[PDB]
């Protein structure tokens, strides 16, 4: 996950 | 007022798109710049959301999901406000280096959606929306779109959403006409967001054909989350029916 990388 | 203090303190700053305003307005260049702006803004929305009161009450999977469903409405609402404050709703102020006149509205192939966003922006003037009302409403938009089958820990979300609504009613305080109008304005974001969702999804599907660039996180979100909304598995929470 691209956005999950960013979320954490 | 601890609540307003935190809202005011966490409110993001100015985000620029990096658009080249010396080249001719083309569809490909404008939309590629809007996508890059969406990406840059998403970083800011994540940091903002996670700093909101209560937000960590949510299960971490719900925190991500609520961001991934609500970003379009949140961004569009913020852009409407900037447009109102900066240029009196005459143009769409996506960013300092990306302001849409009618010509760019037309060239973007999103003219009808841009017009709707412009109407939204005039609403902030016509209703005399205060900066604090704006801030409370924007925070509520984060908790206005969820899976029809609920969230992982849905009870904490319902309690959060209840509290944000209370805070708005509170900053409001025939005074009930006010809450009617603010709630109607919040609802009016959702159809605009839905048409943008359909537009950006179709644009992603045809992105190689039309030479529009999607950044990584935008492409993932629009291919994995946005279809859950367009297919009806995830749906806005309207005040009015
Ligand atoms: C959220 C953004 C970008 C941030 C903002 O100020 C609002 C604006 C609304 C239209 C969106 C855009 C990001 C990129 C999208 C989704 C394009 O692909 C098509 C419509 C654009």
């Amino acid at each position: 996950g691209a956005f999950q990388n960013l979320f954490q | 007022p601890i609540f307003l203090n935190v809202l005011e303190a966490i409110e993001p700053g100015v985000v620029c798109a990096g658009h080249d305003n010396n080249q001719p307005d083309s569809f490909a260049a404008l939309l590629s710049s809007l996508n890059e702006l969406g990406e840059r803004q998403l970083v800011h929305v994540v940091k903002w959301a996670k700093a909101l009161p209560g937000f960590r009450n949510l299960h971490v999977d719900d925190q991500m999901a609520v961001i991934q469903y609500s970003w379009m409405g949140l961004m569009v609402f913020a852009m409407g406000w900037r447009s109102f404050t900066n240029v009196n709703s005459a143009m769409l102020y996506f960013a300092p280096d990306l302001v849409f006149n009618e010509y760019r509205m037309h060239k973007s192939r999103m003219y009808s959606q841009c017009v709707r966003m412009r109407h939204l922006s005039q609403e902030f003037g016509w209703l005399q929306i205060t900066p604090q009302e704006f801030l409370c409403m924007k925070a509520l938009l984060l908790f206005s779109i969820i899976p029809v089958d609920g969230l992982k820990n849905q009870k904490f979300f319902d309690e959060l959403r209840m509290n944000y609504i209370k805070e708005l009613d509170r900053i409001i305080a025939s005074c009930s006409r006010r809450f009617y109008q603010l709630t109607k304005l919040l609802d009016s974001v959702q159809p605009i967001a839905r048409e943008l969702h359909q537009f950006t999804f179709d644009l992603l599907i045809k992105s190689h054909m039309v030479s529009v660039d999607f950044p990584e996180m935008m492409a993932e979100i629009i291919s994995v989350q946005v279809p859950k909304i367009l297919s009806g598995k995830v749906k806005p929470i309207y005040f009015h029916t």
